[PDB]
């Protein structure tokens, strides 16, 4: 099983900020990364589909990117509206994995 | 739209089946060419992914759960089901159905899910 | 730029340069940490030597993120060092070897007429022999150290070994790789601008 | 007719000290995929276009 | 629409003792580019002739 | 290639031992490089192949 | 067609500063988006490259030079100019200015000098 | 700086003989060498753009080719007016520089 490896656990920034949250592979699996917005109480949102695309609907404040093992989800412009648990899934081998989640605070 | 709307009983005893099911609309699971998936998370912990079946009847499954879990498909009535056997304490968890979709890529279609439905809570007690 | 002229300051030959050049340019950012300090990690060994090869501001200088180790002493004591990558980031971890115009140096230096040095990781494994030969002189140097490096994953131990010759690592880089990011060759001016 | 039959074809294992013929590798297969899709759905909007003038 | 981003590439350096791996580099870069100044320019040559066919 | 010379020498009863193989067209001699290594699956040796 | 023409005193003392001026006309040294470039021949010498401007204002310099090297542009009346401060003999030559043009090419634009103007000769002396 | 060599210094050749000028550069410049024809008195004039290539208005029995640092200027059916030096310029950098240049005496 190839696993998912996020980073940090837990951050903390204030409305406005920038958060960086990283996810490591520990095998390559090129373009096949996705990453889900949990909400306490909710399923999962896809926010971004290819390591580098936006699933309609989403924010325009959220991006990312990567390539074989190494990649970054990025929100600019914080909005309190963005607290939630943030999910690195690969889609690359059959046995999917997704890494523990970061929890993003708001301030 | 496409909805997935999970149900089931809520509770189950130990050592029971616990048996679940996904009604899909707004969409068919004998058209699409989708694979359709189940899910779990255990309460404080992230998510784990227990299978998923294709159109043609075609299963897999989570390696770790593999001996327990089994996973069908009713195309007449566009629904998913996921039973567990011999349930217990470390069952306890949301269960999630979700579509898989693509977009061909480099490499080959290029996976992800996107409907995820609402999630039912199953707990495991007497 | 097009034309460098700043690269190895003791002349030698750098392994694997070109597909160094190919993994740095994924990387967006690196931490410059000191993976073998000198201060304490060699109590046995000089760690103070200089090459006119490399003279910054008129004094003999030497790599900065490389230490010279020679003899102290009239000793040449076998070492062994270790390092545990607690980064969680890959570390490139630099070293090089020494190859004495003759065997006058070698003794001088390293106490030893057969010095080797061993370098192992989980998946890494090299020895090196000394060649002792008076080679054309470059930058005035009659001899040459040659440059090696490995990249180390998370959790893994990289472990030097050696009776001599060895040019130890000081510093070592924790490397963040970022995606879109290359190399340029260029002479163009810089300035405050901004684009896409 | 003009467009041939895909043969088989698998993908290379390279080294960790390979990257740069593993790149090479990938940039050639991603070059000649991006090329036969612009040719496949050009002819196509091509072709419709004149069918439906010809009719 | 139908011509993608380009995305960032950059060149490779090659020992004296790779030279038919820079040989092979350059041969690739060189085709691809002949290949889509050759598609970019007919494509604009025959856009051209029926937009006054058109009008 | 053995974590130690103790190994070597009971094993193989020799310091300098030497692997030789040669065809019509190919030829390489190997020399076993004798150190501690981390452990991976429990060893502190090496077998290459 | 273009026409490069240059001009100055012909004569400088030692330790004064150096001017001379081309003006460029057939062409717009506004619109065409080429460099515009300065460079010498000392006599009995081959060629030495001064340096060059671009149309933003950008400007080079030959790094031997480059701290005495002054390189200007007026767009409103098409014309470069050149300054070198401290003149000495070493700075006799004729000076000439080129208009530096180009073909796309593999490998990116491929420049070439094609206009040269005539040359102007500075001696240095007193 | 990268350096261009030129050779011979110096050549002489008789009218319709054939002339071969070499150029060397110090650093792979690729197609990127220009090569120019200066009458005394005058500034040079453009012969060769590409390493292969001619400027309109030069005469077809000049030509060139090249790789990457080692280049050629040649002239078919030596004429009285190719009386000239030549020089041999990169463009690749941009501390452009020029060879020391070959004089072509005739006869
Ligand atoms: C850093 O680069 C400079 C060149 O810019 C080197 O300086 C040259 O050194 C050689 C002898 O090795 C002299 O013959 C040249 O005349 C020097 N050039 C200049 C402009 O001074 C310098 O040695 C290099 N230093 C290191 C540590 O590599
Ligand atoms: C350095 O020498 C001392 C004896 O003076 C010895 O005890 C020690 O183990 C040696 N090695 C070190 C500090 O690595
Ligand atoms: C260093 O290694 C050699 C070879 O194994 C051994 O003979 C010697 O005793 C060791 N050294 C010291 C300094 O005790």
């Amino acid at each position: 099983d190839i696993q998912m490896t996020q980073s940090p656990s837990s951050l903390s920034a204030s409305v406005g900020d920038r958060v960086t949250i990283t996810c490591r592979a520990s095998h390559n699996i090129q373009n096949f990364l996705n990453w889900y917005q949990q909400k306490p109480g909710k399923a999962p949102k896809l926010l971004i589909y290819a390591a580098s695309t936006l699933q309609s609907g989403v924010p325009s404040r959220f991006s990312g990117s990567g390539s074989r093992t190494d990649f970054t989800l990025t929100i600019s412009s914080l909005q309190p509206e963005d607290f939630a648990a943030y999910y690195c899934q690969q889609s690359y081998g059959l046995p999917r994995t997704f890494g523990q989640g970061t929890r993003l605070e708001i301030k | 739209q496409v909805q997935l709307r999970e149900s089931g009983p809520g509770l189950v005893k130990p050592s029971q089946t616990l048996s679940l099911t996904c009604t899909v609309s707004g969409d068919s699971i004998s058209n699409g060419g989708l694979y359709w998936n189940w899910i779990r998370q255990r309460p404080g912990r992230g998510l784990e992914w227990i299978g998923y079946i294709y159109y043609n009847g075609v299963t897999t499954y989570n390696p770790s759960l593999r001996s327990r879990i089994a996973i069908s498909l009713e195309t007449a009535k566009n629904q998913l089901s996921l039973r567990l056997s011999s349930v217990s304490a470390a069952d306890t968890a949301i269960y999630y159905c979700a579509r898989e979709g693509w977009v061909p890529d480099y490499g080959g279609r290029n996976y992800y899910l996107d409907f995820w439905g609402q999630g039912t809570l199953v707990t495991v007690s007497s | 730029t097009p034309n460098p002229e700043n690269g190895t300051c003791y002349p030698g030959y750098f392994a694997d340069y070109e597909e160094l050049r190919e993994q740095l340019s994924s990387v967006s950012s690196f931490e410059r940490f000191e993976i073998f300090p000198k201060e304490s990690s060699w109590p046995n060994h000089t760690v103070t030597g200089v090459s006119a090869s490399c003279s910054h501001n008129g004094k003999s200088s030497f790599y900065r993120n490389l230490l010279w180790l020679t003899g102290k002493n009239g000793l040449y004591p076998n070492l062994s060092k270790s390092y545990v990558n607690n980064k969680e980031k890959e570390v490139l971890v630099l070293w090089g070897v020494h190859h004495p115009p003759n065997i006058g140096n070698q003794r001088a230096l390293y106490h030893t007429e057969n010095a080797y040095v061993s370098v192992v990781s989980s998946h890494y494994s090299r020895r090196f022999t000394p060649e002792i030969a008076k080679r054309p002189k470059v930058r005035d140097q009659e001899g040459r150290i040659n440059y090696y490096w490995t990249l180390l994953e998370p959790g893994d131990t990289i472990i030097f070994e050696a009776n001599g010759n060895l040019i130890a690592p000081w510093y070592a880089f924790a490397l963040s790789r970022g995606f879109g990011s290359g190399i340029i060759t260029s002479n163009a001016p810089m300035d405050e601008c901004d684009a896409k | 007719e003009k467009m041939n039959t895909q043969f088989t074809a698998v993908g290379k294992e390279f080294n960790k000290l390979e990257r740069r013929m593993e790149n090479l590798n990938k940039k050639v297969d991603d070059g000649f995929l991006d090329i036969w899709t612009y040719n496949a759905e050009l002819l196509v909007l091509l072709e419709n276009e004149r069918t439906l003038d010809f009719h």
